């Protein structure tokens, strides 16, 4: 039957459908309604989503991640060059395309970049076959605005190997404005801006809205900025303290940073609706318990910079987009780092006090469009 | 305007009989749409014609392929006229 909304994320993919009246967005078989845009293999298996991620410090060069960027790019491509350096995993050239180089079951094995996100895309679509008792094929594709046609088709290559039929590609602040159903209101055209902090890229978006029909007037950020950093500002801190409680620098070791890592993106979680987290990790370093404490605000202070920061795109935005910020008829709260209550008051009061769009959890606001326009492509959406 | 009151008035006409939208659709699109020729009744008679050309009606008027266009408006409304026209054809 349905056709669904997939959200293709840099770190987190997320699956919605339209169906008897509502969307719902899609947990997976671990309860989770984000998936890791992971893929792991072992000796074993291949591993996706959280599997693959939970692993990563055991396994770190057989991990892939972050292939949304390297989709749609040449292997000479700046920033790939740039950013192979970031990673674990060994990127290789064939003939001018990207691979990824990894070990599976043994051998020697290269992917390419959309064969990753086929991957991804096939763990989202058996989420959504879990949930809807039947096979999916239809599938809206979402993508960053910014996305050349290369990428775009790239993308829509991920798909039709993931055995999806990939309805139409959308953009990613475009589909946040559809599941907020910003389109469907009578009058003047409306400016819609779309402030969007995901895991590892940051995005502002202004978008003009008249009789239905969407143009992207502006686009700004930072394709190196996300909850990603703010969780490194956290490791840093406690490999600081560890040190000065143990005399032990943990700094050289890389299983033992990955699991604090990790340990600091749980408790950032925890903080965005509680005022202190408590991190617990058994024999972080050379059979050393690593328990602690931190607040909000102490977390927010080591991001302090980069959290204010985020306002430097928002008012570029609005320069490009020849708007003055009270020209703004609607800000749109996206990515799963805006659930930081800092970043909920930064952009406010930017606003003058202005009410935000955010009712839709932020890191699924993408996907929930995505499924919205999917019925309609497909007419699972009437009148 | 000019462009919507035609597609409107075509709608109304036509009754969500798809043989009779698909027959007459050359009439509602787009000056510059060349990828339509016109079709009879001649090549609607069975329901595998009436499946073959409206899967080649809806390709014309996708609201993908349409995005951005100065004529998305009209594609959209004839797409949505074609689905449910042909969702009634199904149900018969
Ligand atoms: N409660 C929370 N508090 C703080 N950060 C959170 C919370 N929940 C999720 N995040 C962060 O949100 C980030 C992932 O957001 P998400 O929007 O899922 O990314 P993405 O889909 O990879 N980006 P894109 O599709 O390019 O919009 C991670 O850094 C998470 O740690």
């Amino acid at each position: 039957g349905p056709a669904v909304g997939i959200d293709l994320g840099t770190t987190y993919s997320c699956v919605g459908v339209f169906q008897h009246g509502k969307v719902e967005i899609i947990a997976n078989d671990q309860g989770n309604r984000t998936t890791p845009s992971y893929v792991a293999f072992t000796d074993t298996e291949r591993l996706i989503g959280d599997a693959a991620k939970n692993q990563v410090a055991m396994n770190p060069t057989n991990t892939v991640f972050d292939a949304k960027r390297l989709i749609g790019r040449r292997f000479d491509d700046a920033v790939v060059q740039s950013d192979m350096k970031h990673w674990p995993f060994m990127v290789v050239n064939d003939a001018g395309r990207p691979k990824v180089q990894v070990e599976y079951k043994g051998e020697t094995k290269s992917f390419y970049p959309e064969e990753v996100s086929s991957m991804v895309l096939t763990k989202m679509k058996e989420i959504a076959e879990a949930y809807l008792g039947k096979t999916v094929t239809n599938a809206v594709v979402t993508v960053p605005a910014y996305f050349n046609d290369s990428q775009r088709q790239a993308t829509k290559d991920a798909g039709t190997i993931a055995g999806l039929n990939v309805l139409c590609i959308i953009n990613e602040p475009t589909a946040a404005a559809i599941a907020y159903g910003l389109d469907k209101k009578v009058g003047a055209e409306r400016n819609v801006l779309i402030f969007d902090l995901g895991g590892g890229t940051f995005d502002v978006s202004i978008l003009t809205i008249e009789d239905g029909i969407f143009e992207v007037k502006s686009t700004a950020g930072d394709t190196h900025l996300g909850g990603e950093d703010f969780d490194n500002r956290m490791v840093n801190h406690f490999i600081a303290e560890f040190k000065r409680k143990h005399k032990k620098d943990i700094s050289e070791n890389k299983r033992a940073v990955r699991r604090l890592r990790t340990a600091c993106e749980r408790a950032k979680r925890t903080l965005s609706s509680s005022t202190q987290a408590s991190i617990e990790i058994d024999s972080l370093y050379e059979g050393i318990d690593f328990y602690t404490s931190i607040t909000r605000a102490r977390f927010e202070e080591l991001n302090a910079d980069l959290f204010r920061g985020t306002l430097d795109p928002v008012e570029k935005a609005l320069r490009d987009a020849k708007l003055d910020k009270s020209q703004i008829h609607d800000i749109v709260l996206v990515g799963g780092s805006t659930r930081i209550p800092k970043i909920q008051k930064l952009l406010q009061d930017f606003f003058n006090g202005k009410e935000l769009n955010k009712s839709i959890n932020p890191d699924e606001a993408v996907a929930y469009g995505a499924a919205v326009q999917a019925a309609i492509l497909s007419g699972d959406k009437s009148e | 305007d000019p462009e919507k009151l035609k597609i409107l008035e075509w709608i109304e006409g036509k009754e969500r009989n798809i043989r009779a939208l698909l027959s007459t659709m050359h009439t509602v699109l787009w000056a510059g749409e060349t990828k339509w020729k016109p079709v009879g009744m001649a090549d609607l008679v069975t329901p595998e014609q009436v499946k073959k050309v409206y899967r080649k009606a809806v390709l014309v008027v996708h609201p993908c392929k349409a995005t951005g266009q100065p004529y998305e408006q009209y594609a959209k409304m004839i797409f949505m006229e074609l689905n449910d026209a042909w969702s009634e054809f199904e149900n018969q």
